[PDB]
């Protein structure tokens, strides 16, 4: 069978006399009652361009007996027929030779009647079926020799009964028609206007989540049948999927359709764009249904390649190839936003990738980006896609693959900060989950790989308990977090408007813990800067933090190990803050509220001291009277 | 005057807003009408009225008789657009009526307690200030939370007169739902009607109302 | 010419309003403002950015119209220069701002290519879109329908990309709810214009002689030349009145948006109820119409070039239907041909994208806790059906920054309203109350009664009204499902009954 | 007043979601 081309439906569209002169015999001879009946009948339009365009109408009809075909059609007697098609209308409400046999060797009237008794008893049929889809068969519609002639019927007969005949009930009935998508096809291509109608018709009538079922199927392969006769609306066909909520395949089928026809390779693909949005959109309902049709692909177990689901998945899998080199330097958006879109798929979707796809994923987690904050935020996801699925991680290879990776990233963590500029906001997150693992905070590990990742997925305690066993034994101990702890450098601006887990609640977990001075590790510049560099107004944590840090440089960490104190601030720096401008207010504040605890507290605890003897500087009268 | 100018205004934006032309036919001899009533009933103070919008609409009256509404309230539009402003000759030492509810005070959280279907007497004192036939002006609304509205008229025996113009008016106003979950708050108000509509001129007050269903 | 260089941003500010009031002022002069374009960069050291933003905006109000490649090549030269990305950024949003879509998308193409991260890239990649999307509608000619119905959907399929990437963009944070809509309603209105064109160019597809053979010509029983395309000019109406509505139902729902962006709204919904007048009065009944434009129309106190130019358009418009009201019989012969002139006019005007389309002040919203008995989960709560319901429904308003920049909220209408879950739909209780917040934080008991067996859905809206009183529907809109069961006694009796 | 009311180009006038964008191109700062 020959489909109209586009370039024929655009011509008609566009009603391009010159363009339907250029157009060849076979798609003019398909198109050939809708110009008869322009040549023919009574013109709406009276203007001479019209009437121009009408004689070279007659210029390309010239040569076609189906013309006069047509002229008799027209010439049977269309209130008659019409009044005997509501009579029987009326009757149903309340041949020894075949269908084909009695449509070639009857008269043209004859004919009419015919067709319009099978399409109009289909039409009844479907609206008794109420949706349920079934399959009519007729030997004249099922006949590949009389097609073109009864194709040309059905269009006579739509153009000339309107209210008779809905165009929308003539494409559901056609639609159940088994060569009822090209016999739409070239309906629409008769009637160019009533294509959104058509479309939206089919897609009204269409069902919800099944594209299994026959009539979804047919419904799928007769819209994309006119979103090839018709490319540059097909989009707009994929906009009334999207807003209807029905055959997400078909929708699936538009996108890669539009991906086969554009070769962008620059951007990210239209095929990535249109699934992160349905998959991480605002829209609640368009993202259950599109899940749900995951899922039910998910679990068709049967491997069939023709399936739109094995379509999208292997072209992702292609555009990964072509990502995947040492990574280059404009790849790291694009690989980012596809490991966005895998954690929609295996996520919220639940998409279980195959072992190849695993492996893939494994490497672009292990791939090691450029030192700038779009390679900080690519590692950051990628540690928390990790984090999120340590199932994909199963074998021992991949095992010592990303440990040797997280062991890369560890030598690498303050070095990717300084090249970058911006705060280690990934550095800082892997001290948040150190601690989080340590005091076994894993509901605080599943937030906030939540709000790294934007968006909400359940997470396995047991992956998690199984990624702790691999975490805090050779990637982390104590030690490691304490130097890691101290070369993060400070939250800048710290306020108690800026809220979350932070750093300095870090610090002085880590305080109270006093692996600092167990370690034998320098705090006091870490505070010092912080603390410089701390405005208005006051994050809770400050004062509780100071106070144990100076209980930490007076009272010694262990009684075995008197040594164990960290060495408080100099008054050389105390001058440097109270020279005023250069700092805040609530900074030399907060160093006033230091300096008197650290008063009070050695003319407090001075037995301990004396059990020590190793008294400390107790500051100068000098800096006394230079404080205000 | 002015609410003939009010009625003006309105006319002409539902003019603007409307495409019946029988019904702007209808608003038109309505407004016209109205405008007869205003000239039959003040016949005099139309020499007062200097360069008035409605002292030249009179003048201009025979032709609005005439003509189709579109032009009516074209004309009109532009008339009123450049009509006037008219003084206002204050008066001598004139107020202003208040109505002060006194009690209940309302601000107490202890809620009125009833059984369903059954009703409670809420005394209501106010203070009445500068009121004139304050027995048959001043009306009681109570605003009863599912939505409705009930008007209490107060017996001409309420109204207590100890002095000039100041009046207390002491009442009771009959409460009675079916039972609810919870307290809730009826809205008691005072307002005053004219002879035709209503007007609100005092503080509303909340007070704890709360059914309780049969004990058996 | 004669400044150095402090004072030159100030009246690049000023002299840009002057130009936005007064379109004449830019193409009276476009090179000298060229010449101090390209002097630039020799010229300053210190707000280098500052100047050159400023300059750039001038120069897209300047050429308002058709921006020339030299001109846009020397900007890309001085820019590729010595420019920050934010810096260019802006000179592209200001491109966005004014019309210049061409080099908007050349901006954003380049901006696209570096970024950083994923919501960053798919917005620029949406902007970038809807800019080339833009570029292709402006390359249209006049009176030429098949090459204006091309270039409709070429732009309609870059508008379908950019608005899945704009989707794509969506985050749960700062949530791009008036930039998705209004692109969408964009999309509509464009496809209800290539719609209504086809059906233009279909009306000589024999539709009067569908209408004669189907009944008699003379006195025609569907309608006085009665068409098959005046069916669809029917849909095409009822149509474009939905898309105003939804227009209307987008301004209202926005609020927070300045003079300038909810006018430029007005503007777009004005033009549908345009074309829908215009299909109106035209196509059906031009007797029953009688409508004349007897009114003041065409004053010059509109707030932009932009409004300006459609302001005259919609003079055109109403000044060649008020003509062709009562010349010819409704089988539109050359009425098809004013409404193609208005369809080319009114796409001949590009576009405007706005400060709420881009950055947002004065997020002003409202929390609307309702405190029923509390449904932790989705479980029904019981009721009695005795005796009534107390709601006792909460409200807390909360600002972004300082609260009156626009808008200062005065009363919050709350409206509720119940729904038979389970299948005249429980629309007896249609409550609404005007609480007024006189500080942040309000409450409001209302009543609900009902006597039905199944469960029911219970709906509330805000409606904050402002100051000077409008609708203005924003606000959460929750639900509450609501169990209903009765008495084994109250049963029993009903048995009895 | 100022000298420009409708206007685009100013500091703290701008929002998180381009402030986030700012932090992020001024720290890129260059166009090919």
């Amino acid at each position: 069978l020959q489909f109209v081309s586009p370039f024929a439906f655009e011509a008609m569209q566009k009603v391009d006399v010159v363009c339907l002169a250029s157009l060849s015999d076979p798609e003019l001879r398909l198109l050939l009652p809708c110009l008869v009946r322009m040549a023919l009948c009574a013109p709406a339009d009276q203007s001479q361009s019209w009437a121009q365009d009408k004689k070279l109408i007659l210029r390309l009809l010239s040569g076609v007996e189906a013309v006069n075909s047509i002229v008799a059609l027209l010439s049977v007697d269309f209130h008659a027929l019409e009044q005997d098609a509501s009579k029987e209308q009326q009757l149903r409400h309340k041949l020894q030779h075949g269908l084909t046999l009695e449509f070639e060797h009857s008269d043209s009237p004859r004919r009419l009647r015919l067709v319009l008794s099978e399409l109009l008893a289909i039409m009844n049929k479907v609206s008794e079926s109420n949706g349920e889809f079934f399959f009519k068969s007729s030997e004249l519609f099922e006949s590949p020799v009389y097609l073109e002639e009864a194709a040309d019927v059905l269009c006579i007969l739509q153009a000339e009964l309107p209210s008779l005949l809905p165009i929308v009930d003539v494409a559901e009935a056609l639609l159940h028609v088994r060569n009822g998508a090209w016999f739409l096809c070239l309906l629409v291509a008769n009637v160019p206007d009533s294509f959104n109608e058509v479309c939206r018709g089919l897609i009204k009538n269409g069902e919800r989540q099944d594209e299994e079922s026959l009539g979804g199927r047919r419904r799928t392969d007769a819209l994309r049948f006119l979103c090839k006769m018709n490319p540059s609306q097909a989009l707009k066909v994929r906009g009334m999927v999207v807003e209807e909520c029905h055959l997400p395949g078909l929708g699936v089928a538009l996108t890669l359709d539009h991906t086969k026809n554009e070769a962008c390779e620059d951007g990210v693909s239209d095929l990535v764009c249109f699934v992160s949005g349905l998959l991480l959109g605002t829209n609640a309902k368009v993202r259950t249904w599109f899940g749900t049709f995951i899922r039910n692909g998910q679990q068709r177990k049967r491997e069939t390649s023709s399936s739109v689901l094995w379509q999208m998945r292997r072209q992702l899998l292609l555009e990964l190839m072509g990502i995947l080199p040492g990574l280059k330097e404009e790849h790291v958006v694009k690989a980012s936003a596809l490991l966005r879109l895998y954690c929609a798929l295996m996520g919220i979707a639940g998409l279980k990738p195959t072992e190849e796809e695993a492996e893939q994923l494994l490497q672009l987690m292990t791939s090691r980006p450029p030192a700038t904050p779009a390679g900080v935020r690519f590692v950051s996801l990628s540690f928390c896609m990790l984090l999120a699925f340590s199932t994909l991680v199963s074998t021992p290879e991949q095992e010592q693959l990303m440990v040797v990776w997280l062991s890369w990233m560890i030598k690498e963590e303050a070095y990717f900060e300084s090249t970058s500029g911006v705060s280690a906001s990934f550095g800082e997150m892997l001290l948040l989950v150190a601690m989080y693992f340590h005091s076994n905070q894993l509901s605080a590990i599943i937030d906030l790989v939540c709000s790294t990742l934007g968006m909400k997925i359940v997470i396995k305690p047991s992956s998690l308990s199984r990624m702790k066993t691999i975490f805090t034994q050779e990637i982390f101990t104590e030690q490691v977090v304490t130097a890691h702890a101290v070369r993060v450098p400070v939250t800048s601006n710290l306020s108690a408007n800026i809220t979350g887990f932070l750093p300095i609640h870090c610090i002085y977990q880590l305080l109270r813990s006093r692996s600092f001075t167990k370690h034998k590790v320098s705090i006091k510049d870490w505070i010092y800067r912080q603390l410089c560099e701390t405005s208005t107004p006051l994050h809770p944590q400050l004062l509780p933090l100071i106070d144990v840090y100076i209980n930490s440089i007076l009272t010694p960490a262990s009684k075995s190990n008197p040594e164990a104190t960290n060495q408080p601030v100099t008054e050389q720096e105390i001058l440097n803050i109270f020279q005023g401008q250069r700092f805040s207010i609530t900074a030399q504040l907060l160093v006033l509220y230091y300096i008197l605890s650290y008063e009070e507290a050695l003319l407090a605890n001075t037995k301990t001291l004396a059990a020590m003897q190793r008294k400390p500087k107790s500051y100068s009268s000098s800096l006394m009277d230079q404080i205000p | 005057h002015m609410r003939l100018q009010a009625k003006a205004l309105q006319l002409i934006v539902t003019a603007r807003t409307t495409r019946g032309l029988d019904p702007l036919f209808g608003m038109c001899e309505k407004f016209l009408q109205e405008v007869d009533f205003f000239q039959r009933y003040f016949i005099a103070d139309l020499p007062h009225l200097q360069d008035s919008f409605v002292d030249k609409l009179l003048d201009l009256m025979p032709r609005l008789m005439t003509s189709k509404p579109a032009e009516v309230v074209k004309i009109l539009q532009t008339m009123l657009r450049q009509s006037a402003f008219l003084h206002l000759p204050l008066p001598e030492q004139i107020h202003k009526a208040s109505a002060t509810i006194i009690e209940p005070a309302g601000e107490s959280d202890n809620p009125l307690r009833f059984t369903s279907g059954l009703v409670v007497a809420l005394d209501v004192d106010a203070t009445l200030e500068h009121v004139q036939d304050p027995q048959n002006t001043v009306k009681v609304q109570v605003l009863y939370p599912d939505g409705q509205a009930q008007m209490i008229h107060p017996k001409p025996a309420d109204f207590r007169n100890p002095g000039p113009g100041r009046h207390r008016l002491i009442t009771q106003v009959y409460l009675s739902h079916t039972a609810w979950t919870e307290a809730c708050q009826v809205e008691v108000r005072l307002l005053l009607a004219y002879n035709e509509g209503t007007i609100p001129f005092s503080k509303p007050v909340k007070v704890y109302i709360m059914p309780k269903p049969a004990r058996r | 010419h004669s400044a150095q260089d402090a004072a030159r941003i100030l009246m690049c500010h000023c002299l840009a309003a002057i130009a936005m009031q007064l379109p004449v002022l830019g193409d009276g002069m476009l090179g000298d403002l060229m010449e101090l374009y390209k002097v630039i960069g020799r010229s300053a050291t210190d707000k280098q950015q500052e100047l050159l933003v400023s300059l750039a905006t001038v120069i897209f109000v300047a050429s308002q119209k058709a921006l020339s490649v030299e001109s846009k090549a020397v900007i890309k030269q001085q820019l590729e220069s010595v420019s920050n990305g934010w810096t260019v950024y802006r000179i592209a949003r200001q491109a966005s701002r004014m019309g210049n879509h061409d080099m908007a998308k050349e901006l954003y193409q380049s901006l696209l290519t570096q970024v950083a991260s994923e919501h960053f890239y798919f917005w620029l990649n949406s902007l970038k879109e809807f800019s080339h999307a833009e570029q292709c509608l402006t390359g249209l000619q006049e009176e030429n329908y098949s090459s204006a119905l091309s270039c409709i959907a070429e732009s309609l399929k870059f508008y379908h990309k950019g608005i899945a990437s704009l989707t794509a963009a969506s985050t749960p944070l700062n949530p791009l709810s008036f930039q998705c809509e209004f692109v969408k309603l964009r999309i509509d209105l464009l496809q209800a214009f290539s719609q209504l064109i086809c059906t233009c160019n279909s009306l000589k597809t024999s539709p009067p002689p569908a209408i004669a053979t189907t009944i008699a010509m003379t006195l025609g029983n569907d309608l006085q030349r009665c068409g098959r395309i005046s069916n669809q000019m029917k849909q095409s109406m009822e149509e474009f009145r939905s898309l105003a509505s939804r227009y209307g139902d987008l301004y209202q729902a926005s609020f927070d948006a300045d003079s300038a962006t909810l006018r430029n709204v007005e503007l777009q919904q004005q033009s549908c109820l345009l074309i829908s007048h215009a299909i109106e009065a035209l196509i059906l009944d031009p007797e029953s119409a009688s409508f004349q434009e007897y009114g003041s129309t065409g004053t010059a106190h509109a707030d932009s070039e932009y409004e300006r130019r459609m302001m005259s358009v919609y003079n055109h418009v109403l000044e060649e239907v008020e003509s062709l009201n009562r010349k010819y019989t409704p089988v539109s012969y050359m009425h098809t041909a004013c409404l193609c002139n208005a369809i080319i006019a009114l796409l001949k005007v590009p576009l405007s994208f706005q400060r709420y389309f881009f950055q947002k002040l004065q997020s002003t919203s409202i929390k609307l806790a309702l405190s029923p008995s509390p449904r932790n989960p989705a479980e029904p709560i019981a009721v009695q059906n005795n005796q009534q319901l107390a709601l006792k429904v909460e409200g807390v308003v909360q600002h972004g920054s300082k609260p009156g920049l626009f808008r200062k909220i005065q009363s919050v209408c709350l409206n509720v309203s119940s729904t038979l879950q389970s299948k005249i739909d429980n629309m007896t209780n249609e409550m609404e109350q005007r609480v007024e917040p006189h500080n942040d934080y309000f409450s409001t008991q209302f009543l609900l009664n009902f006597a039905i067996l199944g469960t029911h859905n219970i709906t509330v809206e805000s409606s904050v009204k402002d100051a000077n009183g409008i609708v203005w529907k924003t606000g959460p809109r929750t639900t509450i499902f609501v169990k209903s069961l009765e008495d084994p006694y109250s049963q029993q009796i009903r048995l009895q009954q | 007043a100022h000298v420009w009311e409708d206007n685009w180009d100013d500091d703290n006038v701008e929002d998180d979601f381009s402030n986030q964008l700012r932090a992020e191109l001024e720290k890129h700062g260059y166009k090919m």
